[PDB]
RNA sequence: GAAAGGUUCCACGUCAACAGCAGUUGGACGUGGGUUAGUCGAUCCUAAGAGAUGGGGAAGCUCCGUUUCAAAGGCCUGAUUUUAUGCAGGCCACCAUCGAAAGGGAAUCCGGUUAAGAUUCCGGAACCUGGAUAUGGAUUCUUCACGGUAACGUAACUGAAUGUGGAGACGUCGGCGCGAGCCCUGGGAGGAGUUAUCUUUUCUUCUUAACAGCUUAUCACCCCGGAAUUGGUUUAUCCGGAGAUGGGGUCUUAUGGCUGGAAGAGGCCAGCACCUUUGCUGGCUCCGGUGCGCUUGUGACGGCCCGUGAAAAUCCACAGGAAGGAAUAGUUUUCAUGCCAGGUCGUACUGAUAACCGCAGCAGGUCUCCAAGGUGAACAGCCUCUAGUUGAUAGAAUAAUGUAGAUAAGGGAAGUCGGCAAAAUAGAUCCGUAACUUCGGGAUAAGGAUUGGCUCUAAGGGUCGGGUACGAUCAACUUAGAACUGGUACGGACAAGGGGAAUCUGACUGUCUAAUUAAAACAUAGCAUUGCGAUGGUCAGAAAGUGAUGUUGACGCAAUGUGA
RNA sequence: AGGAAACUCUGGUGGAGGCUCGUAGCGGUUCUGACGUGCAAAUCGAUCGUCGAAUUUGGGUAUAGGGGCGAAAGACUAAUC
């Protein structure tokens, strides 16, 4: 069944820290412990082994992303200009 | 060892060598 | 401390030039229950290494005895 | 319900005084000093145990023969059997590749 | 301690050796002014600081 | 009255950063001929964690040049780089994450990071989690190249300047609240004996400025001149302004 | 003597536990002993052939 | 056993002093004896760190710095056979040293033995390192092995410089599996105890080391094959066209089994004996079972982190192909056997209500290993076994006042600054549980009922069994219910919450005034402000070619305030 | 199981937490108990706080006097602050 209404992840706090922490600490959490796609073998694979290193059990591969998240979207738009001033310096 | 065995090694063909030299 | 179960690598044992005792031990086993038979152990005494031989048989055990070489000494118990 | 001593000055429970209890043929209950457990060897890629090899403390495979520490391949007590096929693979299709570029760019130029 | 030094053993030993009452003839010579040994040591009242 | 705690970190007993767990100082590799006059490949064997680092690192080895052997460098890891990437290194280098192009080589709008200050000191500049910089401009006459750093200045550094592309990876992480006495210890257990913090103004007077009184507080003014000495420097230092920011600070 | 009136069934009411059902027996190992007993059925059914492998795997979800 | 002590250890003699009484006794006094190592440690390695040298400071005692503004050295092969070791060469660039008796680390176990020593001595059985070396075996005229599709296998089955890789080398917690020892238990072979009565009964012995050979495993890997009707599968849900299940194999040997070691040892008994050294002679030492058991080791997993949880010595392997190599002969000593040596220091004893520190033979303090049975959730409390003590000045009486422990009719906080102190409550099962809330809690809320013994009933399992539904057998403590019974007693001793309504204050967990104040004080997370882009900020230093932050770079460092 | 869907609900499994009761341990609230020419220049007894960590602790090592160290009491720095 259903446990917790709203604290989820965060019940392990109980009564501490107050509650706008916690949705914060909420919100972070289960970015850090879920699973996510590999780029390279396809699965749902890459987990978290330290803040900013995400690495697939499959095959084995190791990236380096955000703390909670294995791609920031500051890191997202880097990637996308990047790769569009790559495509503008031939043209 | 690897090294000392080596050395061992040439040490004892070295003495073979030289006492069937005669 | 090392055990041997074939008579003649035995025998080429024993004329090691190395080899000074040897030990003839008996013990009254039990195989099945009805049977109780005498087991003779022959331990060489090398340099480095106890040889044990296990025999069963008497007559093998009484030939084997015969054979071995007079130049070495023997202890039976 | 015996009980045992440590059998060396070391009163203290780390890695290297770690004790098992055997019955002696005295009848008694013993203590004895275990040395610590030995590690496989591993990949170099890939980091998994290389099967075929004997499991020691570094200082005993200077004793054992060249069969307890290595297989009979090329990498054999160095890499695994699949590093190793990749690798294989690896050179043979890129040095069959740096040909094809060698030969392309020449011939571009060489028309132009 | 039982795992001890050389060093510490040595003034142990001396320190055994000299732990003896006097050699009761020299009370006999003449001119003598000792009458017991002034610098006896026992281990439960006093420590050599060694 | 007594040497004070921020005048007693100088000597650096007990104030020295704990250094038994780190992997090495994360440098770029040696401006020595390729890197100026082409290109180097090496390749990411290794991603890890640094301790009383937030951004981890990457362990990535090139071939010497001169001698039949391998180089291992430890670069900070950029957001995006995986195990196994082939890292290109040079003036020839092209414009990818990862790559430590030079700053005279690179366009507008460029997103470098771990950037030298002047060319061979191997990584000065933008080595924090989810720091970079930016490429405002270049001067090709007079070589140097604007940039934009984290703080929102703008410094003018020599166009042969290197900096590794993208965004120092570990991004994010101050956006959770530590929640803990706890973590908060164990953040700065690998860092050095800078935590707990005792307040001054609760203090006595032999041991801070704003020590003493019968109630809790400061006295004098906390903002301090910057000609001030040692033993006087507890407050705000030169503050040229203070209270609550509003408004924008006219950068 | 205690013990085989135990194994029988005697001092065994609410006046002799001082502990808790769970610390005198857990039903994470009650439970345990439950799954296994469900599983090597299964299974033994299954290589058996009296059930198939279809009809296995929704029993094994159900277990 | 560690630190510490240092002969206190053991024996003989002994009681003047000490053992706050005594003393024939003693850790006392006097006289002697006693500590045996290639394998246990130190020694070796490096950690935090200390610290010469080159240099630079300082009037100087000396300071900085530990790879630096240094011309900082040694390694193998040989060649030569006036010959010594130069010259022939070739490689190499770390760059003192010290720093752990708990980190890392080459190798030893059993039995016996002394008044006092033993993993050290005796006997037996092993192993490691270093060095010499000969024989056998292996390999070669296809010179430097063969087999297997493969994972890989073997008794061996060249391999320099150089490079690379691995081991050494690693957190903590949870549950699960397996192993060892212990606990419990059945049969049998012995001995002992109880026996008015009962008890095929109660207790005890039945053991097997290091090392060696064969075999033995989760995980992992290989071959065939090609999977939706999705399958396999863990206590815990992850895996599969990047090839599952399935069939067949390969491997690590932690660990376990058999054999050797090794029954000859040790143990338990019986009989024969004799001033006696005192033995001598016989037997038996076997076969099992169980488990949420205790302790411990390990494996495969899973959880946690803005924490991701030492280094070096040391050893091995691989890539490479230098050089050397056979046919009347060699080449090999990572295979077997065989020979020699393994130094120096410690080793006794206590480790604490008498061997250490506290002026002492002080109720204080002082690190750690082993841990039986019953009750019971439980290394709680209580009782017992093995082992160890029976030590603390005693005797006689039983006044007051004390200290410690208790009990009290009726009332029930009227006592007192104040319910201080004490009492009451208490475990487990079932029922029931409010305001408020940050929705997580409050909560064991509050508040009730039951609980013994005996005789039964029910449910909850394992392993074997089926041409090409069930039966047999074995073994668990878990829960529920029902009669009956008793001076209504039953968590019967032990053990074990008093609760509620509010206010002030601090968010909480945490910390401090050792020896009068534990708190509302400090800290905290959170919040906010300030300085700083390295020729810099903050701080140190007498100076420095000096340092800390900094193995750092604004999601950072430094300085403050406030305190979810 | 419900629902048109969004998604909701029930029963299990699992075993998180600077959670909690409570040992060893660490500390030292109250009796303002005992003692107070003491066993003791800080102890004893009961009652207590906490007991998986911001834990406790050995050894090694660093910081030395207008200095050190201090979750801050002017506390500690060999019964000395
Ligand atoms: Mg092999
Ligand atoms: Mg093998
Ligand atoms: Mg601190
Ligand atoms: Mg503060
Ligand atoms: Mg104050
Ligand atoms: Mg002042
Ligand atoms: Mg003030
Ligand atoms: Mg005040
Ligand atoms: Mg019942
Ligand atoms: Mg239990
Ligand atoms: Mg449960
Ligand atoms: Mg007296
Ligand atoms: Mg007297
Ligand atoms: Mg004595
Ligand atoms: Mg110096
Ligand atoms: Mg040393
Ligand atoms: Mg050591
Ligand atoms: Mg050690
Ligand atoms: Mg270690
Ligand atoms: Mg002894
Ligand atoms: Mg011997
Ligand atoms: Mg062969
Ligand atoms: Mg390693
Ligand atoms: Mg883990
Ligand atoms: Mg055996
Ligand atoms: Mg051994
Ligand atoms: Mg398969
Ligand atoms: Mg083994
Ligand atoms: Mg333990
Ligand atoms: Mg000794
Ligand atoms: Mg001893
Ligand atoms: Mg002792
Ligand atoms: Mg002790
Ligand atoms: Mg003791
Ligand atoms: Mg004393
Ligand atoms: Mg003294
Ligand atoms: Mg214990
Ligand atoms: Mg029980
Ligand atoms: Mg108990
Ligand atoms: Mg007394
Ligand atoms: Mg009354
Ligand atoms: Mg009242
Ligand atoms: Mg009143
Ligand atoms: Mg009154
Ligand atoms: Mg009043
Ligand atoms: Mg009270
Ligand atoms: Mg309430
Ligand atoms: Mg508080
Ligand atoms: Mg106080
Ligand atoms: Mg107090
Ligand atoms: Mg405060
Ligand atoms: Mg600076
Ligand atoms: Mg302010
Ligand atoms: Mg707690
Ligand atoms: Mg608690
Ligand atoms: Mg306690
Ligand atoms: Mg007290
Ligand atoms: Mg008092
Ligand atoms: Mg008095
Ligand atoms: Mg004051
Ligand atoms: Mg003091
Ligand atoms: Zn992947
Ligand atoms: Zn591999």
């Amino acid at each position: 069944a259903k446990r917790t209404k709203k604290v989820g992840i965060t019940g392990k706090y109980g009564v501490r820290y107050g509650s706008s922490l916690r949705r914060q600490v909420k919100k972070l959490e289960i970015q850090q412990h879920a699973r996510y796609d590999c780029s390279f073998c396809g699965k749902k694979t890459v987990k978290r082994g330290a803040a900013g290193i995400w690495t697939c059990s499959c095959c084995k591969k190791t990236v380096a992303g955000g703390a909670y998240t294995v791609s920031t979207a500051a890191a997202a738009t880097v990637r996308s200009t990047i790769r569009r001033l790559r495509e503008m310096v031939e043209a | 060892m690897r090294a000392k065995w080596r050395k061992k090694r040439t040490r004892r063909l070295k003495r073979k060598r030289r006492k069937v030299r005669a | 401390a090392r055990e041997i179960t074939d008579i003649k690598q035995f025998l080429e044992l024993t004329r090691r030039a190395d080899v000074k005792t040897a030990t003839v031990k008996i013990n009254k086993k039990l195989n099945k229950a009805g049977k109780p038979f005498r087991q003779t152990k022959f331990k060489v005494r090398g340099s480095s290494s106890l040889y044990t031989l296990v025999i069963n048989d008497a007559g093998k055990a009484k030939k084997l005895i015969q054979s071995l070489p007079p130049t070495l000494k023997v202890n039976r118990l | 319900a015996q009980r045992v001593t440590f059998r060396r000055r070391n009163p203290y429970n780390t890695r290297s005084n770690k004790i098992k209890v055997v019955k002696t043929p005295g009848g008694i209950l013993r203590a004895q000093h275990v040395k610590k457990l030995a590690t496989r060897p591993k990949c170099g890629d890939c980091g998994s145990a290389l099967q075929g090899i004997s499991t020691l403390r570094p200082r005993q495979y200077a004793t054992v023969s060249k069969t307890h520490k290595t297989v009979s391949r090329a990498y054999g007590g160095s890499r695994c059997a699949n590093c190793v096929k990749e690798r294989i693979i690896r050179a043979f299709l890129i040095e069959e590749q740096k040909i094809v570029k060698k030969v392309v760019k020449e011939q571009t130029e060489a028309a132009k | 301690a039982a795992q001890k030094s050389f060093r510490i053993k040595q003034k142990m030993a001396k320190a055994k050796k000299q732990n003896r009452p006097l050699p009761q003839w020299i009370r006999l010579r003449t001119n003598n002014t000792i009458r017991y040994n002034a610098k006896r040591r026992n281990w439960r009242r006093t420590k050599m600081n060694i | 009255g007594r040497v004070i705690r921020n005048q007693r970190k100088g000597a650096g007993s007990i104030f020295t950063s704990h250094t038994r767990l780190r992997q090495g100082a994360a440098k770029l590799r040696t401006l020595d001929y390729a890197e100026r006059h082409g290109y180097i490949r090496g390749i990411v064997k290794q991603i890890v964690h640094d301790s009383g680092r937030g951004a981890p690192l990457a362990k990535v080895v090139f071939r010497d040049p001169y001698k039949y052997r391998l180089r291992e460098e430890i670069f900070i890891a950029n957001e995006g780089v995986h195990t196994g990437q082939f890292i290109y290194a040079g003036k020839k280098a092209s414009l990818n994450v990862g790559n430590v192009l030079p700053l005279g080589s690179v366009p507008e709008g460029t997103i470098v990071s771990n950037v030298e200050e002047k060319p061979g000191d191997r990584g000065a500049l933008a080595r924090a989690s989810g720091n970079y910089v930016i490429i405002i401009g270049h001067n090709p006459d007079e070589n140097k190249t604007r940039v934009r750093l984290p703080s929102g200045a703008k410094k003018v550094i020599s166009s042969d300047a290197r900096g590794v592309i993208g965004v120092i990876a570990g991004g994010g992480r101050v956006d959770k609240p530590l929640l803990k006495a706890g973590r908060a210890f164990h953040k700065y257990r690998l860092k050095r004996n800078s935590w707990p913090k005792t307040r001054g103004v609760a203090m006595n007077p032999v041991d801070h400025p704003h020590g003493g009184g019968n109630h809790q507080h400061i006295g004098k003014a906390s903002t301090i001149s910057r000609g001030a000495v040692s033993g006087q420097k507890a407050g705000l230092i030169a503050a040229r302004r203070t209270g609550l920011l509003r408004g924008s600070q006219k950068t | 003597a205690h013990a085989q009136s135990k194994r029988e069934g005697r001092h065994s009411g609410y006046g002799k536990r001082k502990g808790t059902r769970e610390a005198r027996l857990p039903s994470q190992v009650v439970w345990i002993r439950r799954l296994r007993v469900l599983r090597r059925l299964l299974a033994k059914y299954r290589d058996a052939g009296k059930i198939d492998k279809h009809l296995y795997h929704v029993l094994y979800k159900e277990s």
